[PDB]
């Protein structure tokens, strides 16, 4: 599976759930930000490694990272 | 002479091919003013007008007058470019400016190149001409 | 720092390293990246093609150096 | 038709990027100037309503006609006043075609080479001069008046643009009245238009060519206006009808046509002492597609209750197959542009290949068969541009899939059944085309191998294993045991190509039969695969365009992104921008091979000398029989063979061709820069380059970035289009000019 | 599990299912459309929102997914759930688990993989050397 | 006034770049209208 | 372009004169340099304190009889 980590310039603008294919990420309550909010990663087996999160994160550099690792049915996108 | 290379007269290709001269431009004779032009140079076996850049003064308009010329013309050309766009960033509407270019202020920045390389020496002095490695961004390492 | 200072980047990661922008907020209560700054060097995010990017950002009051008042 | 809805104003030109949003912001990135060239003609993203894109592309089709109205008449006045025309007229064959003087500035007179009569200029091969001697033009200044005349013409397409963008816009019922639109374009733009040149044939073209056609040395005949003046002159030309201002036309109001029959002739062939088509088989031709044309235009119900409503005749067709049927395709076709851009670019790319196969073998215009590099410079051409259209017809087709696809009008009609069975249809042409790829290019690398090995009776050629065209070769019978049998009205043949004998004008050859062996079987072969290729890409891209196993919401990223990221093992190029990417390759790769095998076909077979015996000399031999069958053959005999002439060009009247062989090559090369590499390197590099500029104080205000991915692969296709079509071209003009 | 409503007045299509679902894993997703209407399917084509709840098997989750963020979410419907079946029949609650959209925050997820620094303060490579150790790691 | 949205639009990059272009190429090809073939400076 | 045109000599033909000074300081007397092991007087042909060059008459012939492909000349 890919590995989405979270890193804590966050800012919480939920841009990258928002724009995940596959609902790997999530909303959880984090006192770090003024927004109240920091994204999350509970299903990374779902993840395919688009990195749509990553393109609308807007933190610079970003608080969401991708690394693309081992590969299964589920990351590589197989309907088959 | 330098480098087994003799002038365009005594070389017997050169004269052949200058028998046979082509007309560039619409000159009536044309080839036979290039060609006289071109026997002051120092020629080859194969009767060419071969160029040496080597200083030697004599035959110095070979490369050094034209590379004085090109300097000065390009380095007018650059100190101009430079001029506008520090005068650009001084109004906050620079991006405008760059593609849409001030004329006035271009036509003035323009007229002062002709003395591009003394203001650079008094900036290579002040230390208007570098900026400082801490004020530049740069990526990690 | 303040609103309004002209500050300069000590992130490494951040594309305005060793570069000044103005401070727009200090966040007063305490989070670990308080701090807006806002440059007029436009960022590399975006999608590929799009003539933008992000020009405000956050830091904290240990990755920004108040060179003005 | 709404009054003033846009002021003329010179403050928009102040403002770059106001067409948009993201563009009216300043530039910040320098990817703003690109995108500003990259969205100034899609009026669609412009703004969203129907109405004011429609008046967007009135506006600019009457600019674009001002544009071709500009070059005509350019052309009209350089064949005016800097041309040979005259002298080309009074000895066709000793004269070849000129214009273009060039100025005598460093060398270049050079290339104002003699081409006949005392003029020294750039043998043109635009064809121009036959078709001005065909139309009937004898002198220059009729050409210079029709300059003047396309001048004016682009001056009124223009004012038309300002009068019905500016002052006078249509409102949207109008161009959507399309059955109205049908009926005048059918009957009035082609039917008139046709009926006009028939009416310019019978009165200009055919007593002026029927004068040429003696050896009358062109001006000791009447300026045109004598020929309608004077019936005297129409009288020893064809002389079966009285030739009054109302005696004439009575047998056309009374059905006595075979009176007419001196001039509306159907003869067919070309006409042995001008290796043209019969002019009067041009001008009956015209006037039976006028006639057409204008029973064309009457079909469509607009305002008297009497014709077709088209969404009758679509909706009407449905079958057991096909659900629905064409159910929804009216409303698909007058609300969406694209879809109507991608239909009208395909068949305009299909006909123009279909003018390219069809001039060089009836050559319709005296002296443009036995004009060698004119046929080939015609047919190339042609080509070209044919399968450029047919490529955006392909890439605007995607477009509306994208953007003017709407499920709700589309359920169960053949747009929809075709999107539930796009798998089957890609994996079937998949399939024939690797079948095709394998059973003509493995054929001809297995014929490099036997050839190689010393085993030619082991070889797919004439002298090996036969593969006879046979059903090309009974075709090709077919149309020679009809000028006397099913086209029983009719003298010669369609085209010499089929058979008969060798029609020879000069001492070249015009046309003779054009037989089919194994390597025309090869080559066809060949050219059925890289189409197939080119479909499937093309088609994959179109049906693939809004979902797909892998991204199942391309429509929402649009028709030209990039990707959709490095996962799903990677997602590089699935847009069908990048499908009409790639298709355009194989549109090189599918054009570029059948101009060569058109090129040494005519070279090899057709094309060359007659002997005063009557033996034809080819121009390469007969080569193309036994070389065209395995890749050294055409890597020998046709690409290093026939280079030697733009190779050794340098120092003639022909050195430009080699100094474009090479600037082609060039640029061919150039582009594998933007093909093979990706912009983060490129961006990497700016970065260092910016680090110097900001070091000096001189890091502009616009920043320095890569050309985006999509515009880097954007870049690298113009560049190898252009280069490699540019090497051909430079290549084909110094050969056939310098051996034909 | 059992899952329940109508299938979609759909004609059928070559881009719906594979093996792949019958015997690794396939998708569901279930919704409740207020009336009959037509969107396009992930596996091309149009189909028909039936009134009441409408059953849809997809392949992929993401193909479940874009069926919801394309077509259900604009059309109002936010009442979709997407589940996992296994070819044993198990059916596994996937999308809206919670109850709640994962891009609202909802008081009693915890937070996954989150690192407590900056992609500045990562570790370096060559100190990160052989071990179970990424650059990556909280 | 449309006379300072004319002056505006020509002195946009794409057409002052063309005119400066055009202009020294002008100057380029009649330095070679007239005195011509100069390799060397002839000294 | 000046040789597509016909008139190579306006060809732009600049000579290696800096590597042909190397070659005749190797022992080439075809440049007409006068330097280095091209001059028999030259205290690098003579080596004056040890007189020990030794290996000089065979690479001076090597260098000065174009057989060969030793310093070929450009
Ligand atoms: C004011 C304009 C300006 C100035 C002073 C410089 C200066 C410099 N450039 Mg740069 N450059 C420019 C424009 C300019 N450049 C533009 C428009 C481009 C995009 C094509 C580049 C692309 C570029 C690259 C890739 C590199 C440099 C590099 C350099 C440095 C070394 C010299 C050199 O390589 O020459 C070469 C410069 C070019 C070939 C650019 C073409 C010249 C343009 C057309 C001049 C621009 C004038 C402007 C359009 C009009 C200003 C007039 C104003 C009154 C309106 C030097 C400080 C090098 C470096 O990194 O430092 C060692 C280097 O690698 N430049
Ligand atoms: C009196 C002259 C006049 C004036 C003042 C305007 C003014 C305006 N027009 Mg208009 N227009 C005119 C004549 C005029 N037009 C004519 C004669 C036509 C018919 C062709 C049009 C058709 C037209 C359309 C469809 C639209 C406008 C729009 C506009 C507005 C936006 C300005 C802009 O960005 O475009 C300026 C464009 C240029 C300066 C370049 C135009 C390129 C020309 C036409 C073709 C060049 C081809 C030529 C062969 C060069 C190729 C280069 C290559 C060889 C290297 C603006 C107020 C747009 C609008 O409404 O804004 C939202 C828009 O929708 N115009
Ligand atoms: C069937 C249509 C048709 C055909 C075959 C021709 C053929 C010809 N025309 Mg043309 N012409 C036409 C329509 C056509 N015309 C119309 C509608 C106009 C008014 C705009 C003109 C105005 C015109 C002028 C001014 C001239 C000609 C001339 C000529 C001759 C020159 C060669 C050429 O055009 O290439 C052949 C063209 C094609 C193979 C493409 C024709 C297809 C058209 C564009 C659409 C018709 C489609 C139709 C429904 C079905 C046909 C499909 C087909 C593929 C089977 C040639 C015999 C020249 C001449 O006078 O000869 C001496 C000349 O100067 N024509
Ligand atoms: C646009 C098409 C067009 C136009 C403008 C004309 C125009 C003309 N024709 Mg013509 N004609 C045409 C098509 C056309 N024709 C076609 C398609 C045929 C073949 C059936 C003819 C066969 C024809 C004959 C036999 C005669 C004319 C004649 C005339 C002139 C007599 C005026 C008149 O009768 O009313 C006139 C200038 C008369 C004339 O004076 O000939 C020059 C005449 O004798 N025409
Ligand atoms: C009837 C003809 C026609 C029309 C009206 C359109 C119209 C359109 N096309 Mg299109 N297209 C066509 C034919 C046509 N196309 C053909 C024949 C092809 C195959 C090559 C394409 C392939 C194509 C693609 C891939 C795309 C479009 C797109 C578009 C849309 C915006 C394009 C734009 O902004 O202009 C911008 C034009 C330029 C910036 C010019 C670029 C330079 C050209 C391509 C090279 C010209 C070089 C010249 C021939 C010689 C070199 C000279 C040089 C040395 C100086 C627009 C609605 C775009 C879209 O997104 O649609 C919604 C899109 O991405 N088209
Ligand atoms: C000359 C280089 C080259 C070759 C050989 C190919 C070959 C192919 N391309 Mg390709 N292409 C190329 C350049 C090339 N392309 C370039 C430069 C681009 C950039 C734009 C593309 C873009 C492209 C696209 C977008 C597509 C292709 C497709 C294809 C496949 C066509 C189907 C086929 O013919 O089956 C047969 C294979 C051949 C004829 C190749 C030669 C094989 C010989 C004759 C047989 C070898 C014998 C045996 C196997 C040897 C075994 C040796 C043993 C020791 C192992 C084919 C394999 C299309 C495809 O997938 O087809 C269905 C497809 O959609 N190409
Ligand atoms: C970058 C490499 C390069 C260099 C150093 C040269 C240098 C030269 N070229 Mg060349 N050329 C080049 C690239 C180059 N060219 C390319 C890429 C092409 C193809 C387009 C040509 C095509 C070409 C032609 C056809 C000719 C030249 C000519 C010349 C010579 C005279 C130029 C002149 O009149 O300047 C004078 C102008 C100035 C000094 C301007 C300054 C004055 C103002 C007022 C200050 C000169 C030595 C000409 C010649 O006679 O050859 C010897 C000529 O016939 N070139
Ligand atoms: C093909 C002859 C033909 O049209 O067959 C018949 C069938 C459609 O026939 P229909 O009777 O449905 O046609 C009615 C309408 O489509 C025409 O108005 O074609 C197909 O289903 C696609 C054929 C697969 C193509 C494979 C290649
Ligand atoms: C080429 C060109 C040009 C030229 C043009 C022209 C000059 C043209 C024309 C034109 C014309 C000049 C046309 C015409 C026409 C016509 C027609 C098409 C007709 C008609 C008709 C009708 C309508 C008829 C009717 C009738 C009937 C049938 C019945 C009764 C009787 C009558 C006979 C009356 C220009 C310069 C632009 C430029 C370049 C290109
Ligand atoms: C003797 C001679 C020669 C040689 C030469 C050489 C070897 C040289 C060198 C040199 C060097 C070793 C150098 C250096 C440098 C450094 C630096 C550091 C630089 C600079 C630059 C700059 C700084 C610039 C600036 C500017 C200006 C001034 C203007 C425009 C703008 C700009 C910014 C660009 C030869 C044989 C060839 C020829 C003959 C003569
Ligand atoms: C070379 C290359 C670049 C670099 C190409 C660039 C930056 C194109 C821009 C180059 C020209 C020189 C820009 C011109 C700048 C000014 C407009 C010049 C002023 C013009 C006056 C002189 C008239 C990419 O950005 C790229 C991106 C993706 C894939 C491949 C590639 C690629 O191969
Ligand atoms: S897009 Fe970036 S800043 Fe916004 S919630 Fe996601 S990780 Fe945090
Ligand atoms: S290589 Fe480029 S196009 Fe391919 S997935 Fe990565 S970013 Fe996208």
């Amino acid at each position: 599976a890919h590995t989405v980590k979270i890193y804590d310039t966050c800012i919480g603008c939920t841009q990258c759930v928002r724009a995940c294919p596959t609902d790997v990420l999530e909303m959880v309550p984090w006192d770090g930000c003024k927004a109240g909010q920091i994204a999350s990663s509970p299903r990374t087996e779902d993840c395919v490694g688009c990195k749509r999160c990553e393109t609308a994160c807007p933190t610079d550099f970003l608080s969401i990272r991708v690394y693309l690792g081992a590969e299964t049915t589920r990351s590589m996108g197989l309907a088959y | 002479d330098v480098a087994g290379l003799v002038p365009c007269k005594d070389s017997p290709a050169f004269q052949k091919r200058a028998a046979a001269a082509v007309n560039t431009t619409a000159d009536p004779a044309s080839g036979q003013k290039r060609f006289e032009r071109y026997s002051q140079a120092l020629c080859g076996e194969d009767g060419l007008p071969h160029l040496v850049v080597d200083g030697r003064l004599s035959r110095a308009g070979d490369f050094l007058i034209p590379s004085a010329l090109f300097l000065f013309i390009t380095g007018w050309i650059g100190w101009v470019g430079r001029a506008y766009l520090i005068a650009v960033r001084n109004s906050g509407e620079a991006n405008e400016k760059e593609i849409i270019i001030d004329v006035p202020l271009a036509i003035k920045c323009m007229l002062t190149g002709f003395a591009w390389p003394l203001a650079a020496l008094k900036e290579l002095a002040s230390g208007e001409l570098t900026a400082k490695d801490n004020e530049i961004t740069v990526s990690p390492r | 720092v303040q609103r309004g200072s002209k500050v300069r980047i000590l992130r490494p990661e951040s594309y305005w390293y060793n570069e000044i922008g103005t401070v727009a907020s200090v966040d007063q209560s305490g989070i670990k990246y308080p701090v807006i700054v806002r440059f007029d060097k436009v960022n590399y995010t975006g999608f590929s093609g799009s003539a933008g990017g992000v020009n405000t950002n956050n830091f904290a009051l240990s990755e920004v150096e108040e060179v003005s008042a | 038709v709404d009054n003033d809805p846009v002021p003329t104003s010179f403050e928009k030109w102040a403002k770059p990027g106001h067409f948009d949003r993201t563009l009216a912001r300043g530039p910040q990135t320098t990817t703003w100037i690109w995108n500003l060239h990259a969205l100034a003609h899609d009026f669609d993203t412009h703004t969203s309503d129907l109405e004011d894109i429609s008046r967007k592309i009135f506006s600019a089709h009457f600019g674009h006609l001002a544009v071709v109205f500009i070059w005509l008449s350019g052309m009209y006045f350089h064949g005016a006043k800097f041309s040979n025309y005259e002298a080309w007229l009074a000895d066709p064959t000793g004269i070849k075609p000129s214009a273009q003087v060039v100025w005598p500035i460093v060398g270049q007179g050079i290339l104002n080479g003699d081409v006949g009569g005392g003029f020294h200029g750039i043998q043109i091969t635009s064809g121009l001069f036959q078709l001005w001697r065909a139309s009937g033009i004898t002198n220059e200044f009729q050409l210079y008046c029709t300059a003047i005349g396309g001048l004016v013409m682009a001056g009124l397409m223009l004012f038309a643009g300002w009068f019905h963008y500016h002052k006078r816009a249509p409102k949207l019922e109008w161009f959507q009245n399309v059955e109205s639109m049908l009926n005048h374009h059918l009957a009035g733009l082609l039917g008139l238009g046709s009926l006009g040149w028939a009416g310019h044939q019978i009165h200009v073209s055919l007593p002026i060519n029927q004068l040429l056609d003696a050896g009358v040395a062109a001006k000791d005949i009447p300026l045109p206006h004598e020929f309608i003046l004077n019936p005297s002159l129409m009288a020893e030309l064809y002389p079966n009808i009285n030739w009054g201002v109302f005696s004439g036309v009575i047998p056309f109001f009374t059905f006595n046509w075979a009176a007419y029959s001196d001039f509306l002739t159907f003869k067919g062939g070309l006409n042995p002492v001008t290796g043209g088509l019969w002019l009067s088989d041009t001008a009956h031709h015209h006037v039976a597609i006028a006639v057409l044309f204008i029973i064309a235009g009457h079909m469509y119900r607009t305002n008297w209750g009497i014709g077709h409503s088209l969404k009758e005749i679509l909706e009407a067709h449905k079958g057991p197959f096909t659900g629905t049927g064409h159910k929804g395709l009216y409303e698909v076709l007058t609300t969406s542009w694209h879809a109507q851009l991608a239909i009208n670019l395909a068949m305009m790319g299909s006909l123009s290949i279909i003018v390219a196969q069809h001039m060089y073998a009836m050559p319709p215009y005296p002296y443009l068969a036995t004009d060698y590099p004119t046929q080939l410079s015609l047919f190339t051409h042609h080509m070209w541009i044919g399968g450029f259209l047919i490529v955006g017809g392909a890439a605007h087709g995607a477009i509306f899939f994208v953007r003017d696809y709407d499920p709700a009008v589309n359920q169960n009609n053949v747009l929809d059944r075709v999107l539930r069975h796009r798998d089957a249809i890609i994996s079937h042409l998949n399939w024939v085309c690797i079948f095709l790829g394998f059973h003509s290019f493995g054929l001809y690398v297995h014929n490099d191998t036997m050839r190689a090995f010393g085993r030619p009776q082991d070889m797919f050629s004439d002298t090996g294993i036969q593969l006879q065209p046979v059903f090309a070769q009974w075709v090709q019978h077919l149309h020679t045991l009809a000028p006397g049998g099913t086209a029983p009205n009719a003298a010669a043949t369609a085209s010499v190509a089929f058979g008969g004998d060798v029609v020879a004008v000069g001492g070249k050859v015009a046309m003779m039969p054009i037989a089919l062996g194994t390597a025309d079987f090869l080559v066809h072969h060949i050219h059925a695969f890289t189409i197939h290729v080119t479909v499937l890409i093309l088609l994959k891209g179109v049906l693939f365009a809004r979902s797909s196993r892998l991204i199942p919401d391309k429509a929402n990223l649009g028709f030209r992104f990039p990707c959709d990221g490095p996962g799903r093992g990677g997602t590089c190029q699935v847009s069908g921008w990048d499908h009409v990417f790639l298709g355009l390759f194989w549109m090189y790769n599918c054009i570029s091979v059948v101009i060569f095998h058109f090129s040494w076909k005519m070279q090899s077979d057709v094309w060359g000398t007659v002997a005063p015996d009557g033996t034809v000399s080819h121009i390469t031999g007969g080569n193309f029989a036994q070389s065209a069958i395995t890749i050294n053959g055409w890597l020998r005999d046709f690409l290093w063979a026939q280079a030697s002439q733009v190779i050794g060009s340098y120092g003639s009247a022909l050195s430009a061709y080699g100094l474009l062989f090479l600037g082609a090559h060039f640029v061919w090369a150039f582009s594998l820069m933007f093909l093979f590499s990706g912009r983060g390197y490129w961006q990497e590099l700016i970065e260092s380059i910016v680090w110097a500029h900001n070091k000096l104080k001189v890091a502009p205000a616009i920043q320095p970035r890569a050309l985006s991915i999509i515009q880097g692969r954007a870049v690298g296709v113009a560049h190898y289009l252009l280069g490699g079509i540019a090497t051909t071209w430079a290549f084909f003009l110094a050969r056939i000019i310098s051996v034909g | 599990t059992t899952l329940t409503g109508q299938p979609p007045l759909y004609g059928g299509s070559t881009g719906g299912l594979l093996s792949k679902a019958d015997i690794e894993e396939k998708y569901a997703i279930t919704w409740t459309s207020p009336k009959e209407q037509v969107f396009e399917m992930p596996t091309a084509g149009a189909a028909v929102m039936r009134e009441g709840e409408n059953l849809v098997y997809l392949a992929r989750k993401e193909q479940c997914l874009a069926l919801a963020a394309q077509q259900l979410r604009p059309r109002k419907i936010n009442d979709y759930k997407i589940y996992r079946i296994f070819p044993d029949g198990e059916t596994v609650l996937l999308h809206p688990k919670d109850g709640v959209f994962p891009e609202k925050v909802n008081q009693g997820r915890e937070a996954v993989n989150t690192v407590p620094r900056s992609i500045g303060q990562n570790p370096n490579p060559a100190q990160l050397k052989f071990s179970g150790k990424k650059p990556y790691d909280p | 006034m449309q006379t300072k949205h004319l002056l505006t639009y020509l002195s946009t990059a794409p057409v002052l770049a063309a005119l400066w272009m055009t202009i020294t190429a002008g100057i380029l090809i009649e330095f070679n209208r007239f005195y011509p073939d100069l390799l060397f400076h002839p000294l | 372009v000046v040789v597509a045109f016909g008139t190579p000599e306006k060809q732009i033909l600049i000579e290696p004169v800096f590597a042909q000074f190397i070659q005749a300081a190797h022992g080439k007397l075809l440049y007409g340099f006068d330097t280095l092991l091209s001059n028999p007087d030259s205290i690098a042909a003579t080596a004056w304190p040890n007189y020990g060059n030794v290996w000089l008459p065979g690479w001076l012939d090597a260098i000065n009889s174009g057989n060969n492909s030793l310093f070929l000349t450009i």
